RNA sequence: UAGCUAGUAGGUGGGGUAACGGCUCACCUAGGCGACGAUCCCUAGCUGGUCUGAGAGGAUGACCAGCCACACUGGAACUGA
RNA sequence: CCCGCAGAAGAAGCACCGGCUAACUCCGUGCCAGCAGCCGCGGUAAUACGGAGGGUGCAAGCGUUAAUCGGAAUUACUGGGCGUAAAGCGCACGCAGGCGGUUUGUUAAGUCAGAUGUGAAAUCCCCGGGCUCAACCUGGGAACUGCAUCUGAUACUGGCAA
């Protein structure tokens, strides 16, 4: 792997339009304070497989479409 | 007051409101004298001071004090205003270039010259 | 860009002998230094910490004979030198050709001296230099070019030139009319009547 | 092609250029790949005139990289060797 | 080392019958150049009358202040009224930069190479005094350690 | 509420200090006591205590050298609303070096002369002098 | 300005490009975005750096260099690496 | 760049001087004429108007206007306030959000460590070098406080468990 990136599901209902949730803490650039900032990702899933809560790894790939540049690797937890 | 609060809504800095619309920041601007009046000051002090409404090469129409003792400027002379208020008469916030356009230079001042634009008298 | 006025009323309002007229006569009077700068000289000036603070750098420009852009680039090297800015600025003020050309006694008057400097009258390390600020630098060599030498001026100026206290950070002939800038002038050597502090406070704030 | 060759950041009569490769459509003193040397043709006989990392214009000309009229001239000139 | 300055004098009118009768005050401060600052206000009638007055003040009501060399050991705040103050050691570049006013009583109580600056009222009764506590405050570089050491 | 047991210990201190108190006590934490650990080591404090088991109980001696109290002042640094953090080359010194920084590490709670000797940095708990 | 979105979001296949790709098409899924501020409106070329400030900041983007974009306005492609 | 030639010969102005602010007098004028960055000056002795003598400041510039930041801790992150001065919503309940007692295990995102790559040159800064000095030019460092990857550390924070 070069990189990985966790994050939770957040939408499985849709043939492989799975998207991905990815929550960092950040230092405010200005008052300090760290504060959550989500990212979500459209990933790419073949054969629809994980669902909505799951935790989930995943990579950066090429397009696989005007939105897509990230298959998903393993799958990690579930029945949130 | 909270980290939070400025989180959300940042110190704002106020903005600075001129005062003199010279438009556009410029080191002055060029008129046409619109009247030439004089009136006269506000509480403590009593006079006849000239001034005179300019219509600016920008639109802006507006009132002009004229410094020096005596002055030969009437309706439709061209001017030069810059910078420079006049408090005593509230309203005006501009001076006149002594010796710019049709402006003439005050007649006869020896000291500050430059202000009041007096060529160096042939000594 | 030179004073060029009148030269005692300085030293009078700064109250004090700077040196101007150098020449013959000491101790001034002869003159009338002191009591009347101008028409109300007569009047006791007491005056703001901003007043003495202003005097003291005029002072010590009015000697070197500096107009304010220079001076003020002075202290801004100074400053930037590592050390006691103030003393670093008496130390640029002293590297100063037309300085060290007085310094050595081959004009009467800095002022003097400086006509030398800027009528080709000087040489360091072998070639003529005629501008009055170049900064002279440890173990150079200033000496009087040929073509004029030992002609008027020059000689009372060597003259008189050991009447005064007379250096130590530079040795100089006087045959020749060559000498050697040995040393960076201390603080200890010259001063005593000059507050750096003041004019450091000056173009402090 | 890669070239190598002068860029004048004199000034006003008193030249001193750097010596660089670079993407030989490029200006000048523009837009180039990396520094090589200089040269001042004001050098005066005192000390420097005209350092010239070589085995890194040896590394360009091996991959194809074209020289100047005056920059060959230049490395024929520090002679080479010694 | 005697070393005095005054800081401020001022006018005041009290009003009476009679119409304002005025008055003069004078601030001042003495230190000796190796630690020990006082500042001394007193009022009178006239100018003179009343910065001797307080020169004499001054002269009592002295404390002592821990230097370290001819500088402070750690930064200090100082506070009074609508006087808020801060200095700090500043290993001596030239040092003494501060606002005339509390430059006095730094430069004579013999710190020699501080920067300082004034916050809130530049009020001198009361800079020149959250300055004075400013450096009473301050502990002994070592001193310190006898509060610790046990 | 609660939220903060480290302010209210590094409080409960500048109180009763300013309060000639002899002791002081509080419910104690794994937390608690690493940095009591530090302010007796540091000499702010002659010594802790803790009594209990289900309701652990933190004690602190406090010290007093001449009239003063030893702990001319504590405040917190980083906390729940404002969480400070320093690299081991931007940790703070305290009155230029009197006095000290209370700061927990990867390799635990110890002052700012300890972690910087240590050539790491960590969570800014405090500040004592 | 609090909702925005039909090639819209994804899939499958055909076509397409030097190339991945809703790039395009046909068909299917009903998705995609959004108060961590979408949509709408106003203003604006970005940077290295520039001035100021003890710093943190504030302000700014001539002249030098890097990137983008434009070539009377709008729209087009041809030739060609 | 160098040598000769003549003769001080061709070469000084601008603003200011009531306080802040370095620099004071006389004459005119008389709430007029006028000044004025702020305060405020002018109705008979005006250091504040205008002129003169004198002075102070700058100098081939000097003043005026315009413009940015500074002083302004006057948007306060560093670094502020809301009883009476600007400022607590008339009161409560509560979603999102923020924050959250105490223990052990685990996680390693925040946090911390190291390593590597990258952070264009110029600019800034430090030490030098070259133009009679300087501005200007230039060698070499230093700096670019940043970003990413890898491996580590587990006290604090976040997650999971009980
Ligand atoms: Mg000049
Ligand atoms: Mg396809
Ligand atoms: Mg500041
Ligand atoms: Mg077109
Ligand atoms: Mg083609
Ligand atoms: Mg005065
Ligand atoms: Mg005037
Ligand atoms: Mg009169
Ligand atoms: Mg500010
Ligand atoms: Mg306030
Ligand atoms: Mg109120
Ligand atoms: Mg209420
Ligand atoms: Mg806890
Ligand atoms: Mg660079
Ligand atoms: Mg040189
Ligand atoms: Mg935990």
């Amino acid at each position: 792997k070069i990189r990985t990136l966790q994050g939770r599901v957040v939408s499985d209902k849709m043939e492989k339009s799975i998207v991905v949730a990815i929550e960092r803490f950040v230092k405010h650039p200005i008052y300090g304070k760290f504060i959550k900032r989500t990212t979500k990702l459209h990933v790419h899933d073949e054969n629809n497989e994980c669902g909505i809560g799951d935790v989930v790894e995943i990579r950066e790939c090429r397009p696989l479409s005007k939105t897509k540049s990230w298959t998903l690797v393993r799958v990690v937890e579930k029945a949130v | 007051a909270t980290v939070n609060q400025l989180v959300r809504k940042p110190r704002a800095r106020k903005v600075a409101k001129s005062n003199v619309p010279a438009l556009e920041a410029c080191p002055q601007k060029r008129g046409v004298c619109t009247r030439v009046y004089t009136t006269t000051p506000k509480k403590p002090n009593s006079a006849l001071r000239k001034v005179c409404r300019v219509r600016l090469t920008n639109g802006f129409e507006v009132t002009s004090y004229i410094g020096g003792e005596g002055h030969n400027l009437q309706e439709h002379s061209v001017i030069l205003i810059r910078g420079g208020r006049v408090k005593d008469l509230p309203g005006v916030r501009y001076h006149t270039v002594r010796g710019a356009l049709d402006c003439s230079g005050v007649k006869d001042r020896k000291q500050a010259r430059s202000k009041y634009g007096v060529k160096r008298p042939k000594a | 860009a030179r004073y060029l006025g009148p030269k005692l009323k300085l030293s009078r309002r700064e109250g004090t002998d700077l040196f101007l007229k150098s020449g013959v006569r000491a101790i001034d009077t002869k003159c009338k230094i002191e009591q009347a700068p101008g028409q109300h000289g007569a009047r006791k000036p007491r005056l703001s910490d901003y007043g003495v603070q202003l005097r003291e750098k005029q002072k010590v420009r009015r000697i070197y004979g500096v107009l304010e852009r220079q001076f003020r680039n002075y202290y801004k090297e100074a400053a930037r030198l590592k050390g006691n800015t103030g003393e670093n600025l008496l130390a640029l003020l002293e590297g100063r050709l037309d300085n060290v050309v007085y310094r050595m006694g081959f004009g009467a008057t800095r002022a003097e001296a400086r006509q030398l400097v800027s009528h080709k009258a000087i040489m360091v390390n072998g070639r003529v230099v005629n501008i009055a600020s170049y900064q002279v630098s440890p173990n150079d060599v200033v000496s009087i070019r040929e073509k004029a030498k030992k002609q008027s001026r020059v000689k009372a100026a060597l003259e008189l030139a050991e009447q005064r206290e007379k250096p130590t950070w530079l040795e100089v002939d006087a045959g020749k009319m060559e000498g050697t800038f040995k040393r960076k002038p201390e603080r200890s050597d010259l001063s005593a009547d000059i507050n750096e502090h003041l004019i450091v406070e000056l173009y402090s704030k | 092609m890669v070239t190598i060759r002068l860029a004048r950041h004199g000034a006003k009569k008193r030249p001193f250029y750097q010596v660089v490769v670079a993407d030989s459509r490029n200006a000048r003193n523009g837009r180039f790949i990396e520094r090589v040397g200089f040269f001042n043709p004001i050098a005066s006989e005192k000390e420097e005139g005209t350092r010239l990392d070589l085995d890194r214009i040896a590394h360009w000309v091996g991959q194809g990289a074209t020289i100047s009229d005056r920059v060959a001239a230049l490395i024929k000139e520090v002679n080479k060797a010694a | 080392e005697l070393q005095e300055k005054l800081i401020a004098v001022n006018r005041v009118s009290k009003t009476v019958k009679g119409g304002r009768i005025f008055s003069f005050t004078a601030l001042t401060v003495v230190g000796d150049g190796n630690g020990r600052v006082g500042f001394g206000y007193g009022k009178a009638r006239e100018v003179p009358a009343a910065i001797q007055k307080a020169m004499e003040k001054a002269r009592r009501n002295m404390i002592n202040v821990a230097l370290n060399n001819g500088t402070l050991q750690h930064p200090v705040k100082g506070v009074h009224t609508g006087s808020r103050v801060f200095m700090q050691p500043a290993s001596e570049g030239t040092g003494i930069i501060a606002g005339g006013a509390m430059r006095a009583v730094l430069e004579v109580a013999g710190v020699h190479n501080v920067l300082a600056k004034a916050y809130g009222s530049t009020n001198p009764i009361n800079v020149v005094r959250a300055t004075i506590d400013g450096l009473e405050n301050m502990n002994s570089p070592e001193m310190v350690a006898a509060k610790r050491g046990k | 509420s609660m939220q903060d047991p480290i302010a209210d210990m590094l409080t409960r201190i500048r109180n009763g200090q300013a309060a000639n108190k002899a002791a002081v006590t509080m419910p104690s934490s794994k937390l608690k006591v690493a940095i009591a650990n530090v302010l007796k080591e540091e000499g702010f404090i002659e010594d802790f205590k803790v009594e209990g088991d289900t309701k652990p109980e933190l004690e602190l001696t406090l010290k007093y050298f001449q009239g003063k109290a030893v702990v001319e002042s504590i405040q917190r640094v980083s906390r729940p609303g404002l969480r400070i953090y320093k690299r081991k080359d931007e940790l703070p010194k305290v009155m230029a070096g009197l006095g000290i920084a209370v700061v927990s590490t990867s390799k635990g709670v110890m002052t700012d002369r300890a972690a910087r000797q240590a050539g790491l940095g960590g969570e800014i708990i405090c500040y004592v002098a």
